[PDB]
């Protein structure tokens, strides 16, 4: 479930990175 | 810009946000990170439960859960979004620590976060324009 948590954090982080970057 | 200050001010904010009190160019980075973390947490919870409930935090496992999640977060690369995700994750562990009646864990979590910033994230941050570049990138999203 730590893997579940990490993949959820990464997906939101990358989403955040795309959105705030243009 | 000092990484330990950045961590302590972020954790302080995350805790005051929950009603817990915990002991100018640099002010701009703190305030920007504040908003970026709140925005991250809003987006996260739109798709997922409150992160706190999916932790299974205990004093014995806290460091291993911190290191495992963070290692996998940055395993295939770094970007500012993942760094924001790193600060929110550490804030959630601190908040959950206070909730689950293990508040001294906060001080360890803040140290682990400072260590990871100084030892593994400092290189990408400096190669990528420093914290001033985070402020620059997040600018148009400030509200």
């Amino acid at each position: 479930t730590m893997e579940n948590l990490s993949r959820r954090l990464k997906v939101t982080g990358d989403l955040f990175d795309i959105m705030s970057g243009q | 810009y000092d990484n330990r200050e950045i961590v302590m001010k972020y954790i302080h904010y995350k805790l005051s946000q929950r009603g817990y009190e915990w002991d100018t160019e640099s002010e701009v980075v703190h305030l920007t990170l504040r908003q970026a973390g709140d925005d991250f947490s809003r987006r996260y919870r739109r798709d997922f439960a409150e992160m706190s409930s999916q932790l299974h935090l205990t004093p014995f496992t806290a460091r291993g859960r911190f290191a495992t999640v963070v290692e996998e977060l940055f395993r295939d690369g770094v970007n500012w979004g993942r760094i924001v995700a790193f600060f929110e994750f550490g804030g959630v562990m601190c908040v959950e620590s206070v909730n689950r009646e293990m508040s001294p864990l906060v001080d360890n979590i803040a140290l682990w976060m400072t260590e990871y910033l100084n030892r593994h994230l400092h290189t990408w941050i400096q190669d990528n324009g420093g914290w001033d570049a985070f402020v620059e990138l997040y600018g148009p999203s400030m509200r």
